[PDB]
């Protein structure tokens, strides 16, 4: 391979209100080869029941995913999402933060 | 509607 | 506005057992409608939108069966290719194709275009006209003798101008509610100190269908990118989109600048300046 490294990008799906249910979104993209990793944790465990779109590619033939749950922000908790790939020498870990 | 007949490399 | 049918296909190979993985989506235009995985249960073409649903059975079936077909040339490409390349068969690899048809604000056909990569390189790619291959490479170039003596671009012309429009005609009347409104984007500024001295604006554009924006800055009425940020368009994940740019100023200065955004959901721009 050439090999390009990810992308990420944190972000909820609306802005976030805490008590109020919402989704949390790691979109992924700009990689290759496809295979890679991704988790959603919340206070760095992992969340199980999360959902991810069909692997699709864009115009240079990098490739593109979306990985996401429902949850309630809350004042106290911490997410983030942990992606590897081959490219990373370890996992990369990115902080969701309120206005990004 | 896919095309129907992908011919092999 | 012009419409788009398009299709992405992906094979990557698994030297340690077993066939390639193999995932098909298909598309008009942001909106996907199908989906194949053969690592899903269903061994079928499933829906992904609403409005394919109303497909009865004998398209479903027909449309199964062509995507495993399209599984099946993958397969075989995977292996005539790490042959032209003189790979081991220890590795694993990829084959990418993409292919579909445009149709213009007329409705009638406007472009058609078949394009295939390997480990994530140009390999061959139908050019324009619908009547030619663009070949990467030698390996590339036996690809194009052989497309070229069993007349592959004659018959992939027909589908492009003919079947592939059609088609994209029907969908877009069947899933017209969805497929033929522009969401707008929902526009919003924040303000954020990062000195004493400086402050970021940041310009929102949310829930918005189709993916295509321009979130550009202005300062006193002149287009800035210096000391700018842009992320790349992403998902929301209930079929909308998202974006935002910033700009770092300085603190007093903000009515200087201004954010302009443009959309085919908006028929004259917005623009966005803080204030208050």
């Amino acid at each position: 391979m050439i090999q390009r490294t990810p992308k990420i990008q944190v972000y909820s799906r609306h802005p976030a209100e805490n008590g109020k249910s919402n989704f949390l979104n790691c979109y992924v993209s700009g990689f290759h080869p496809s295979d890679i990793e991704v988790d959603l944790l919340k206070n760095g465990e992992r969340i199980e029941k999360v959902e991810h779109s069909d692997l699709s590619f864009s115009k240079d033939w990098s490739f593109y995913l979306l990985y996401y749950t429902e949850f309630t922000p809350t004042e106290k908790d911490e997410y983030a999402c942990r992606v590897n790939h081959v490219t990373l020498s370890q996992p990369k870990i990115v902080k969701w933060d309120r206005d990004m | 509607y896919l095309e129907p007949a992908p011919v092999t490399a | 506005g012009s419409h788009s049918m398009r299709y992405f296909f992906t094979s990557v190979s698994r030297p340690g057992r077993g066939e390639p993985r193999f995932i098909a989506v298909g598309y008009v235009d942001d909106t996907q409608f199908v989906r194949f995985d053969s690592d899903a249960a269903s061994q079928r073409m499933e829906p992904r939108a609403p409005w394919i649903e109303q497909e009865g059975p004998e398209y479903w079936d027909g449309e199964t069966r062509k995507v495993k077909a399209h599984s099946q040339t993958h397969r075989v490409d995977l292996g005539t290719l790490r042959g032209y390349y003189n790979q081991s068969e220890a590795g694993s690899h990829t084959v990418q194709r993409m292919y579909g048809c445009d149709v213009g604000s007329d409705w009638r056909f406007l472009r058609g275009y078949h394009q295939y990569a390997y480990d994530g390189k140009d390999y061959i790619a139908l050019k324009e006209d619908l009547r030619s291959w663009t070949a990467a490479d030698m390996a590339a170039q036996t690809t194009k003798h052989k497309w070229e003596a069993a007349h592959v671009a004659e018959q992939l012309r027909a589908y492009l101008e003919g079947t592939c429009v059609e088609w994209l005609r029907r969908y877009l009347e069947n899933g017209k509610e969805t497929l033929q409104r522009t969401d707008a984007p929902k526009t919003h500024m924040t303000h954020h100190a990062v000195s004493d001295h400086e402050a970021t604006l940041r310009c929102w554009a949310l829930s918005f269908y189709p993916a295509e924006i321009t979130l550009t800055w202005q300062r006193d009425g002149e287009d800035q990118t210096q000391d700018t940020e842009l992320v790349e368009t992403r998902p929301a994940g209930d079929g909308t989109f998202q974006k935002w740019a910033a700009v770092v100023v300085p603190s007093g200065q903000e009515q200087r600048y201004t954010c302009h955004v443009q959309h085919e959901g908006l028929p004259k721009p917005l623009t966005l300046r803080w204030e208050p």
